């Protein structure tokens, strides 16, 4: 499978779209990045020109005005328009990420100290899933040859360190998935920048998420909300597969 | 001397809450040259669980030199406890000392024309509360806490079960510190909103009152409400960690989300009142240089008005992916757009109080037009974070930390700068020389935007919070991010030795006024330093 949910030597952007929601995120983005970059422009622009232009030594007389009306309504409501059509495109991509459909596949997940527990309540799977190089996995939470070692047997490399886990959540790709997302101990938080789904995990509570992968691969989260000393050691690992290859990994976990 | 300490004098109060702010300030910074030593390269080469062994003195020394990963293991406690102790003291132990104790009592009084303030003796207790605080921050940092180890590893919000759960005393140190700082701020706000009220110069209308005497005014309104809340959410906090309750715990009935309503009710105010003294002072120093009266006075003091009101009804955008429902999430979406409109327009207004000026580039305005610049780069960001939908991504990761630490961070920091070189000569008889002045500002400029800007990039790429390590390929961001750590770092230093300089040998300073006509406020009326008896 090709490794796509993950971050990139120096990259500036987000990490590649999976998903339809990952892709209105994308844009949405990408929409107020242009504005807020123009915004900012034209500020310091004008402070540079005025700078400039008002210096002491070009002007040395100083104006007294206070006031200017019409340029005070204009730099009033050009504002509310600006949030009005930001609020206008990016109310219906709240809508969309937060009505959740009727699920193909569901998944419930239970943040602990420190790993991610996955239940498949239709298919009666349940595991564990520990980062690979974690205590669980005969490390301490950094890397040496044998965490190498793992890794590379696990289908990975030394590059996905910190992010690989030993066990992986499996789905089909082009299936609506809906995770219900609660924690165990503490806060934790369940998410995955590909899939542009992100759900804190509090104990007491079930929250729900959905995410519909649109090709298939290796996709990578880390938890989000700080939970004590292995905070930055407790990852997520998502497989898209096909319908088939799904249903092969189910049938491996049936008990006979 | 020790006569300075029992001073009940709100211009040796104003000295004192400074002079606090700034050595507490060196101490938090080194915490973040320490934090950004770590995160300059992937693997945990610093926080190695084998400097435990050693003593306190002898692991602190052998930590601050790096190891093989081979030879470290990773300690995510320490990671824990620094940024917490960085947070926690930044956010109650900093800036607002700085800018509400320290200008803020100085200055107001002056500005308004009263002789002196309503309370005196509770003005000094105020001080002794911030430094007793400050004391049990501190102290928390050597107190057994979590994972068998030392300090509090909570994140400075003290988010339940895990603030709850911590093992130690640690924590509750943490709690009794936040206490003393909330007292500190609520009598001082006390203090000054009577003497605003209640002791301001015959002719002193309200309408004649300058900005900065204004921003104070507001701020403490802000404090008021904002602190009680506060208070209660970490009594709560106390409660369920010492004497049975289980408000924050799902086995006896609880809900950690609770807390977090509570915590943010005061959390945002919180900014606002860091932010809002700042605001003050910009818009002295910016009349001041331009040589030109502020731009829309009563629109100024309108927006700081409807900013601090506004700041109380837009908390849960925090809280966007705790398990908020749509309708919740729309309505503050909603709210927090609103309150950028009063808030990014007072921008346009210093803009158009330089427009038409004769403008000089000294020291305090190269600080404020900074303050302009940074201010407008974080508050823009801030948008992008306000759509629910979008925060879904960057919630928790290394954009927001970008986003805060240039709305708040560096405009706290970029108007304490200004107040600084703006009034040292007026406070102590000694005027700074103007070739340093310049030099820290384009180095701490340089510095902060190397640090902070890769940061955007880093969220993007989707590097979480509160990691002591992180993924290889977040590795070149993270290296830039901790060069411009270590510049900053040099330029306060430097800045340290040019207030040294200035106190000890800076020029002279003869005049009331050293700076120009267009400086009308009455503290420009009085000599430098003032008399110990004003007006
Ligand atoms: C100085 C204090 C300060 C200020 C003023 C702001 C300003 C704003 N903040 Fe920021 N914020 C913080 C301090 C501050 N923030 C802190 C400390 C945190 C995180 C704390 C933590 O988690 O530890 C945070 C986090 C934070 C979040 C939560 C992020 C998350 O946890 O996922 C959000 C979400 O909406 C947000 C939004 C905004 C918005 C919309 C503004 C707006 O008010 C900004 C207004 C815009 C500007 C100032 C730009 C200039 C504008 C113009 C020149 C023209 C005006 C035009 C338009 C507005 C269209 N902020
Ligand atoms: C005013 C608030 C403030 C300020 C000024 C700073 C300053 C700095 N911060 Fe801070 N930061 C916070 C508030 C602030 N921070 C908070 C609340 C958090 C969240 C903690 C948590 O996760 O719980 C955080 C977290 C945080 C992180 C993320 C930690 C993590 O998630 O693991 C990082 C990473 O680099 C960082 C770095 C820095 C650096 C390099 C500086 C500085 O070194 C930048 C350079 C600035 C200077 C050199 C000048 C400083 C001047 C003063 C402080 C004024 C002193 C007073 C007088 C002179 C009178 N900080
Ligand atoms: C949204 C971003 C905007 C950023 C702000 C920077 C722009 C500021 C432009 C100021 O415009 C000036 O306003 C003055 C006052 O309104 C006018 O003076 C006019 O009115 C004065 C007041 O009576 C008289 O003294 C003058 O002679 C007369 O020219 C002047 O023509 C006009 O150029
Ligand atoms: O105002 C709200 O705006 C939403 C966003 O514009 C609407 O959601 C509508 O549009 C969303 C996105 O197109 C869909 O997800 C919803 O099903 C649909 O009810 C919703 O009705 C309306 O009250
Ligand atoms: C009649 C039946 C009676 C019941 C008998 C049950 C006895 C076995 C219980 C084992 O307990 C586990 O011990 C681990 C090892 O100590 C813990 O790992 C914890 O500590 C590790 C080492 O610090 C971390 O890496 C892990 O993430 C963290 O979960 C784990 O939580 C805990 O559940
Ligand atoms: C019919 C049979 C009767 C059975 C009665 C036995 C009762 C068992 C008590 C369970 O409490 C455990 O205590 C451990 C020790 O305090 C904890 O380990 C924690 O603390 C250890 C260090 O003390 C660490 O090594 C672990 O990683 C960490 O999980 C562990 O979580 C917790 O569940
Ligand atoms: C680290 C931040 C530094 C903040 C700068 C503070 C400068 C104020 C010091 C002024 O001290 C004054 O000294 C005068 C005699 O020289 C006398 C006066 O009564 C006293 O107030
Ligand atoms: C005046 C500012 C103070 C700045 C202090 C900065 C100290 C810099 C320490 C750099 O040490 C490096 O650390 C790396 C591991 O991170 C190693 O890989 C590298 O071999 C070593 O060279
Ligand atoms: C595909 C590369 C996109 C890079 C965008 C840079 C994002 C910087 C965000 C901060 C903008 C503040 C004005
Ligand atoms: C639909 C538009 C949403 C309103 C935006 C708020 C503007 C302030
Ligand atoms: C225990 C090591 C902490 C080092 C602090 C640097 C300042
Ligand atoms: C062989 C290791 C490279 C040496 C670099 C160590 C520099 C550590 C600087 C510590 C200074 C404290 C701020
Ligand atoms: C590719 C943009 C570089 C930005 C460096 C931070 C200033
Ligand atoms: C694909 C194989 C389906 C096996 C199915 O019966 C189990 O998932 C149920 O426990
Ligand atoms: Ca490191
Ligand atoms: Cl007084
Ligand atoms: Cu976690
Ligand atoms: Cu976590
Ligand atoms: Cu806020
Ligand atoms: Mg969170
Ligand atoms: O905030």
């Amino acid at each position: 499978l090709e490794i796509i949910g993950r971050p990139q030597p120096g990259g500036t952007g987000f990490q590649p779209s999976a998903s339809p929601v990952a892709t209105q995120i994308h844009w949405l983005d990408g929409f107020i990045l242009v504005i807020i970059a123009a915004i900012t422009i034209f500020v310091t622009l004008l402070i540079l020109y005025a700078v400039w232009r008002f210096h002491e030594k070009r002007n040395k007389v100083p104006a007294r005005f206070t006031h200017n009306s019409p340029l005070e309504i204009a730099w009033t409501i050009v504002p509310i328009v600006i949030l009005v059509a930001i609020g206008a495109f990016s109310l219906p991509v709240l809508f969309n990420q937060q009505e959740i459909p009727e699920a193909d596949v569901t998944v419930k997940v239970t943040g602990y100290q420190w790993y991610w527990g996955y239940e498949y309540p239709d298919e009666e799977i349940s595991f564990e899933s520990y980062m690979i190089g974690s205590p669980a996995t005969g490390g301490d939470n950094r890397m040496s040859p044998e965490v190498e070692q793992q890794l590379i047997e696990a289908g990975y490399s030394r590059d996905e360190f910190l992010l690989a886990t030993d066990t992986a959540m499996v789905v089909p790709v082009n299936k609506t998935v809906v995770v219900q997302v609660t924690g165990a101990d503490v806060i934790h938080s369940w998410t995955v920048p590909a899939f542009g789904v992100k759900q804190d995990a509090v104990p007491g509570r079930l929250a729900q998420l959905w995410f519909r992968a649109e090709r298939e691969g290796i996709f990578f989260g880390q938890c989000s909300e700080l939970c004590g000393i292995s905070h930055a050691y407790m990852p997520i690992t998502v497989k898209v597969v096909s319908e088939e290859a799904y249903a092969a990994w189910l049938e491996q976990h049936h008990h006979h | 001397f020790t006569r300075w300490f029992m001073s009940t004098n709100h211009k040796d109060i104003g000295v004192l809450y400074l002079f606090t702010g700034g050595l507490v300030g060196l101490i938090s910074v080194a915490f973040t040259v320490y934090m950004r030593m770590e995160l300059m390269a992937p693997g945990v080469q610093f926080m190695c669980a084998e400097h435990l062994e050693s003593g306190l003195v002898k692991g602190f020394f052998q930590s601050l030199w790096p190891s093989a990963v081979e030879n470290c293991t990773p300690n995510g406690h320490l990671w824990n406890v620094m940024i917490t102790g960085h947070g926690i003291l930044m956010m109650f132990f900093v800036v607002i000392p700085a800018l509400f104790g320290g200008f803020g009592n100085y200055f107001m009084p002056l500005h308004i024309g009263a002789p002196a303030m309503a309370f005196p003796r509770m003005n000094n207790l105020s001080y002794w509360l911030y430094v007793a605080g400050t004391s049990l921050a501190v102290a928390s940092l050597f107190a057994p806490g979590g994972n068998g180890q030392l300090g509090s590893g909570i994140g400075w919000v003290l988010y339940p079960p895990l603030s709850t759960s911590e093992s130690g005393y640690s924590t509750d140190l943490a709690i009794f510190a936040v206490h003393l700082s909330g007292a500190s701020s609520i009598l001082g706000a006390i203090n000054m909103i009577t003497t605003f009220l209640n002791m301001r110069a015959p002719g002193m209308t309200m309408h004649k009152v300058p900005l900065f005497a204004w921003s104070i005014f507001v701020t403490a309104w802000l404090i008021l409400l904002a602190l009680p809340v506060l208070a209660g959410a970490i009594t709560m906090l106390l409660t369920d960690r010492n004497f049975g309750t289980t408000f924050f715990q799902p086995s006896g009935g609880g809900d950690p989300v609770l807390y977090q309503h509570i915590l943010w009710f005061f959390g945002h105010p919180e900014v606002y009142i860091i932010v809002l003294p700042a605001f003050g002072i910009v818009s002295h120093v910016i009349a001041t240089f331009a040589k030109k009266p502020i731009f829309g006075y009563l629109p100024m003091v309108y927006a700081m008005v409807a900013i601090g009101v506004l700041g109380f009804v837009v908390w849960a955008h925090h809280m966007y992916t705790a398990g908020l429902s749509l309708t919740q999430q729309s309505y503050f979406m909603m709210a927090t757009m609103v309150i950028a409109v009063p808030t990014g327009i007072k921008i346009f207004s210093w803009i158009a109080t330089m427009w038409g000026g004769s403008i000089e580039l000294k020291t305090p305005m190269l600080w404020a037009l900074g303050f302009l610049f940074l201010f407008t780069v974080g508050g823009v960001t801030g948008i992008v974070l306000s759509q629910a939908s979008v925060d879904r991504y960057y919630h928790d990761t290394y954009y927001v930390v970008a986003h805060f630490h240039y709305v708040m961070s560096l405009g706290a920091v970029f108007g304490i700068f200004a107040g600084i070189y703006f009034w040292i000569g007026k406070m102590s008889g000694r005027q700074y020389p103007e070739w340093a002045g310049k030099l820290h500002f384009w180095m701490m400029f340089v510095g902060a935007n190397l640090t902070f800007f890769p940061q955007h990039f880093l969220g993007r790429q989707g590097m979480p919070r509160r990691y002591i390590d992180y993924p290889e390929a977040f590795a070149t961001w993270n290296f830039v991010s901790s060069l411009g750590a270590f510049l900053s770092f040099a330029s306060f230093l430097f800045f340290l030795g040019v207030i040294f300089y200035t106190l000890t040998r800076g020029a002279r300073v003869t005049a009331n006024n050293y700076w120009n006509e267009h400086a009308d406020t009455l503290e420009w009326t009085l000599t430098s330093p003032p008399p110990e008896h004003t007006f």
